[PDB]
């Protein structure tokens, strides 16, 4: 399965996962592709903030959906 | 005047940072002149560095605002004096007070890390030939921070 | 009623905010030097007013900001030359007494409130249709 | 007439020779600001506060300028370091010529020792030692 | 009679009326003891093509004591420090009253000609005319043409 | 009547003619920095005329023709010390009311007849048999 | 009283302008044009605006124009002082030949230096012995003095 | 023969020459001892100008006469 | 026997000397170990200058004495 997370300067870009994977598994697989390390990236999606440890399905995240990528200062 | 200005400017007057001089001015009594001395066993040790306090009119819900005044080649320091410290940003807690902000920033002259970067054209030579990079705050430290009064 | 902001902090505001051009785009404002530790120098810059003789003239200007800024007023300058009422047609030095608000400065003021004030002062009627220098002249020194 | 005349740059050489070998009591120390000027004209001058007075044991530190004219007219002498005394202006750090004796009846004798010792002997002046003196590290401007 | 002793004037009459070739000097109008001075660089030199500012003056003591002279022109050489100082022989403890000003200027000349880093004056000066001669007249060469271009 | 040069094309055609030796040799011009575009600063020479007290001593001056030459006269100076009226004994720097050719300039004339006229004042009756200091004096600055 | 060859050619050269070259007249000597050349693309001198001077002498169209460069500029065919070697504004000038032609010719020469004739002799030998360092010669030569001098 | 020719400058070229030689080898062997272009030269005789595809002896060029060398104007 | 060289400079060798040792061999041993060239230095004992052709016997210098270095300056 495919998302997207948007960063906030207006770019999207596309990942391929499983459910199964966690948020720190995506926050990594969005590091292997923009070189942002983990650290300095938040994940939020339908108005709830992400969790590293939790899954994809735990936040009910289907096919092709988007997340939004703030950056910490 | 807030009453916590006034009781911290007297603590400050009273007792003294070692290595730090401060003192407010004379027609603005939330407006501070400040000189720290560089510090020992470190690329500015001989400088004598001029800084600015500003504590603004929310402090200390607002973190006081300061600025290096003497050029000084650091890599949390730019070209017009600005500091990139968390203490001063987002890490601010209203419990902290100038004493601790004015340590903070001696502390930072010597222990100078890069991997976060104010001014990242110095900070990536700091991690790229940190000698060289030493040698040049010397330099520096002897230009500007010296002949000072 | 308050008190003020020291001059340096307060340009350090105008310094960051004439570098993320929110507003009009009339007018724009940054240091002369970028590595100036006074703050002193600073270039500005007006685009003409639609329905004037300055229209769509650029126009570059030097504002110095004294020690008792912003208690006191900025000296303000034309570089390109220009024939302005108040605006000197031998130096490019501005009057201060043709300009309300360096004739009444407060310092609630900036300068991004003073280059509006001199396009304003473009669109004033005395001005509009005054004669001007064919674009590209400038005074020298 | 009445004595010869030792022009300026060799006088100059000579206060800088003793400037720097051991003079007195050191109450007054005085050199060349760029030790490389070969036009002799700019030094740097220093006093200790006389005993008894609220300059006391205060280091001061003065810049003295000797003019094409030198030893026939007389120097121009500034505080750098903030003082509060007769005749030293508290914006700038000149000193004003009138009320100093020595520069007001110049004489070629005279030199930039003398006119630091009559800085310090007017320091214990009865006008001048009871001054409220300015917080001690604190310098006027340029 | 004579305005100060008859010695200054005599030898101030035969150093203007013969003078020292590539030496002019002339006294100050206003001081009789003192004396303007200008060295031509001497050829076969680093200093040729420049011309030299000295001041010479005529202590109270002349001739018993040493006239004081120093260069004004900034020069490289190993016996001239930062300020014009010379370190000359006849100038200080071998000074002998039977002297006279045109040959103090002579050796002045001379010693511009035949510089020996014997002498510890100016010792960075005289340790670099020996530890690269070829750029110490290099260097002579370049400050001659640097502070002696356009003096006079 | 006619067609006016301007400043630079007349400067490059002085150029070239003070480095072909035309005319009679008792005076030439040149540049004094060979590289500069601005074509202002200028060393000028003069041979002193027969049968004065300047015969056969060597003057050189300096000829700065600013932004308006030829059309406005151009600033003259001595650097090589002379006795001579209208040239100031501590500075060298010439009044113009003095020499006709500053005084009354006109576009016609280059720094090569302000030089030749200079040395025609030398043999003026005023100035031939004044006395002159020794040779190879020279002001400063 | 104007030639009206000046005149008709100022009037084209303003209303159909050269690309990547400005002309335009004095205002108080008709005869006299200030020019702006913009340095031609895929050579050493783009991104640099050079300032050129150009008068028509009293002789136009029998004697040719007088150019000159007023912006520094490395390049085998213009020498310290701004002269241009050109043979059209020399021996080879025709009194058919025209202002815009001109422009063209110093705006070509930009892009194809040839030293093979060399008016200034280093920047020539620079070229031919070492031509790889001529070219970011003239390249740091465009950056100093034909950029931020507009 | 030899023959010279004088140029503006006031420097004399001599060179061997025969008449069999044309006015061209004139210009091309002067350019072969002194480096002047053959296209810049133009050869004065006697009051007449002289082409290249002739000879000296068409021109009555006998022994050691001078030619004048004129060199068109280039600046530069 | 064992004598002592004072400098004015404030510094005090000690060399191991024999009576027979003449000024010129002790010149020549504080050279060794204060590098200054015999024709640079003279001598000073007991108010007299030591020439460099006598002994320490002809000037009765004896054991743990002291002289005294001047430095001539040229």
């Amino acid at each position: 399965m495919q998302i997207f997370v948007k960063t906030l300067t207006g770019k999207t870009i596309t990942l391929e996962v499983e459910p199964s994977d966690t948020i720190e598994n995506v926050k990594a697989k969005i590091q292997d592709k923009e070189g942002i390390p983990p650290d300095q990236q938040r994940l939020i999606f339908a108005g709830k903030q992400l969790e590293d440890g939790r899954t994809l399905s735990d936040y009910n995240i289907q096919k092709e959906s988007t997340l939004h990528l703030v950056l910490r200062l | 005047l807030p009453r916590r200005i006034i009781k911290e400017t007297q603590r400050l007057l009273a007792e003294p940072v070692p290595g730090i001089k401060a003192e407010p001015d004379e027609s603005n009594a939330r407006y501070f002149h400040v000189v720290i001395a560089g510090p020992q066993d470190s690329p500015f040790e001989g400088g004598t560095f001029k800084l600015e306090l500003f504590l603004p009119e929310e402090y200390p819900m607002a973190a006081p605002k300061v600025r290096f005044m003497t050029k000084i080649y650091h890599p949390n320091v730019d070209k017009l004096g600005r500091i990139k410290l968390d203490i001063l940003a987002d890490k601010w807690s209203p419990a902290l007070q100038i004493r601790t902000v004015l340590l903070s920033i001696q502390a930072l002259l010597s222990a100078p890390n890069p991997d976060d970067p104010l001014a990242n054209d110095v900070a990536e030579q700091w991690k790229t030939n940190e000698a060289q990079a030493i040698e040049t705050a010397r330099a520096w430290t002897r230009l500007y921070a010296m002949n000072n009064i | 009623t308050g008190v003020k902001v020291p001059r340096n902090f307060r340009l350090l505001e105008e310094l960051e905010e004439g570098q993320k051009g929110v507003g009009d785009g009339t007018v724009s404002w940054g240091l002369e030097d970028d590595e100036d530790m006074t703050l002193t120098r600073w270039t500005g810059m007006i685009i003409g007013p639609p329905r004037t003789n300055y229209e769509n003239r650029i126009y570059s200007l030097k504002v110095e900001c004294g020690p008792k800024y912003p208690e006191a007023p900025p000296s303000v300058r034309f570089v390109t030359k220009i024939n302005m009422n108040g605006i000197n047609n031998s130096s490019g030095m501005v009057d201060a007494r043709s300009i309300p608000v360096l004739a009444k400065w407060q310092n609630s003021y900036s300068i991004k409130v003073v280059l509006q004030e001199l396009r304003r002062l473009m669109m004033s009627k005395e001005n509009m249709k005054l004669p001007q220098p064919p674009e590209g002249q400038t005074y020298n020194n």
